[PDB]
């Protein structure tokens, strides 16, 4: 049970990490979204001025 | 004349030094152990400065 809890705490410790450098991923993906949405914007204002 | 002074003078070292370790370790938890063994002995053989 000793070993248990060490295995175990590995365990844990290995999630927290896999999730934080999920949060990573999503917070940046999250922005390089908003960022490419933005630069298509600057383009669908003038396509929706011929159009 | 000195050096004829402990007759086992292997057997008063390893002696000595088997008990040090074996008390210093029963203090540690393994898995503490089982990373720092290096320092872990390495100190309980000789009085840390």
């Amino acid at each position: 049970l000793a070993i248990e809890i060490t295995t175990n705490s590995q365990e844990a410790a290995a999630k927290h990490e896999a999730q934080r450098l999920e949060q990573e991923a999503r917070g940046r993906l999250e922005r390089q979204k908003i960022l490419d949405q933005s630069e298509a914007e600057k383009a669908r204002k003038e396509l929706l001025e011929l159009e | 004349a000195k050096l004829f002074s402990v007759p086992d003078f292997v057997g008063d070292a390893c002696k000595a030094i088997a008990s040090r370790v074996r008390g210093a370790v029963a203090s540690v938890t393994f898995d503490d152990f089982h990373k720092n063994s290096a320092r872990i002995i390495r100190m309980a053989v000789f009085g840390f400065e």
